[PDB]
């Protein structure tokens, strides 16, 4: 993450984050909404900082450094470059609703009024197809990712170096190679707890209760889609187990 | 310091999310309770073993059946979870949440917890349930389930007072170590 985003969401609520006396200016259910859509994007930036992770850190180290077999880089992180692509876009649109709603003379105190649209647009059409591809198929490699880096951490010296190098920073605590993977498998589904919880907080302005209605529809209709296109690969499978699933 | 993994299952409303939220700060939210757990690796030392334990979530996952079992791999110790609140969510332990645990986590010790131990006195709630010719899950209850489903103990606590919270955490590390 960088730095300005970072300082942004360092507090543990939208309430400690503004300045009090702007806080004062608002009634207590828009405080309530502020703090959870807050939560979203704190946590959609966390989420992103764990792809460049993924991808800069593992990835990249990875290629640059070790002399591992073709295809095994790409089996040990699929789809993380889509993914990342994904995430990294509807952060970006995200975090440019806060700053349009910033006050003058401010870079803390902003109040975000029309969510609700956005999440329509980030779970509908192309964007919503992509997503639903990108994750059918990294979750279907899960298992198999999982697998493979246990092999090559048992059997390949240089391997396990490595991973004990970049991830012996207590920065890192949380996010060794297979914590990642199941981070990004799990974001997914936290995304309708997140907007039943801003609804709930939002029956001021009907055309938002509205919209992050339609917007919880959706996001339920990708996570079903997702959920019935997932079947675990297998290195070695044989075709006669596949058709005999 | 070994690398320990816990995942805690159970009905939506078991309060699964608020307990891992109240351990990993040993505090109960002064100012807003998270929605959401991402993950978190608890430094613990128990009985003079040192452990890092690494805490999971289901929550959100309880309509995917697909999805959810990415969860267990590795899994050393499992939380699973009822309200004592909730009659409903230990009926749903014995043969929904306990055959899938078993299946996907052969051999791995589960700890039967009984969240929000604070309501079993509460009139709110005891009128509430009356409503529905229900009460709140008596200990010999939850002891009985545990025994049933050959979880590896029961114990009860409360995310809101933090009572019985640490003994649930320390108790699953110890779990996690046995062979
Ligand atoms: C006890 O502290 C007083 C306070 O102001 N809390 C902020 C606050 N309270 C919330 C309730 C629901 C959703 C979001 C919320 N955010
Ligand atoms: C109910 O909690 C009992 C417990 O032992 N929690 C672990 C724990 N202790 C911490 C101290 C500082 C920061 C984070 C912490 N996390």
């Amino acid at each position: 993450s960088m730095e300005m985003d970072e300082k942004d969401f360092a507090a543990d609520s939208w309430s400690l984050a503004v300045d009090s006396s702007f806080l004062q200016q608002h009634k207590k259910e828009v405080m309530k909404q502020q703090d959870v859509i807050y939560e979203l994007i704190q946590t959609e930036l966390h989420h992103v900082r764990t792809l460049k992770i993924m991808t800069r850190l593992f990835r990249t180290g990875m290629l640059e450094e070790l002399h591992l077999e073709p295809g095994v880089v790409q089996g040990l992180f699929p789809c993380v470059d889509e993914l990342s692509d994904i995430h990294t876009r509807f952060l970006s649109q995200l975090l440019e609703r806060r700053r349009q709603a910033l006050c003058p003379g401010s870079t803390r105190n902003f109040v975000i009024h029309r969510l609700g649209d956005l999440l329509i647009s980030q779970f509908s059409g192309p964007s919503a197809e992509q997503m639903c591809k990108t994750y059918s198929e990294f979750c279907s490699r899960h298992s198999k990712a999982l697998k493979l880096y246990k092999e090559l951490y048992a059997r390949d010296k240089r391997f396990q170096q490595f991973i004990r190098k970049v991830t012996r920073p207590a920065v890192l605590k949380r996010h060794g190679v297979q914590e990642c993977i199941l981070l990004v498998t799990q974001r997914i589904t936290k995304y309708p707890l997140l907007i039943s919880r801003i609804l709930q907080h939002s029956h001021g302005i009907e055309e938002e209760r509205q919209d992050l209605t339609t917007a919880l529809g959706l996001v339920k209709e990708l996570l079903s889609n997702v959920d019935e296109g997932i079947y675990q690969l297998e290195k070695g499978a044989r075709l006669q187990e596949i058709y005999n699933r | 310091a070994i690398r320990k993994k816990l995942v805690i299952v159970g009905d939506g409303a078991c309060g699964k999310t608020c307990l891992l939220i109240v351990f990993s700060k040993d505090q109960f939210p002064e100012v807003y309770v998270p929605t959401v757990f991402e993950n978190y690796v608890a430094d613990i030392e128990v009985d003079g073993k040192q452990v890092e334990l690494a805490l999971w979530d289901t929550a959100g996952q309880e309509d995917y059946d697909r999805l959810r079992p990415l969860s267990y791999p590795d899994t050393d110790v499992i939380l699973m979870c009822f309200s004592i609140d909730s009659p409903d969510s230990l009926e749903n332990i014995p043969e929904k949440w306990t055959p899938e645990v078993k299946h996907f986590c052969p051999n791995v010790p589960i700890i039967l917890v009984g969240n929000k131990k604070d309501l079993r006195n509460d009139e709110h709630t005891r009128r509430e349930l009356a409503k529905m010719k229900q009460e709140p899950v008596k200990p010999e209850e939850g002891r009985d389930m545990a025994n049933r489903i050959g979880a590896f103990g029961y114990m009860e606590c409360s995310a809101k007072t933090k009572d019985g919270v640490r003994e649930v955490f320390e108790m699953a590390t110890r779990a996690a170590l046995q062979a």
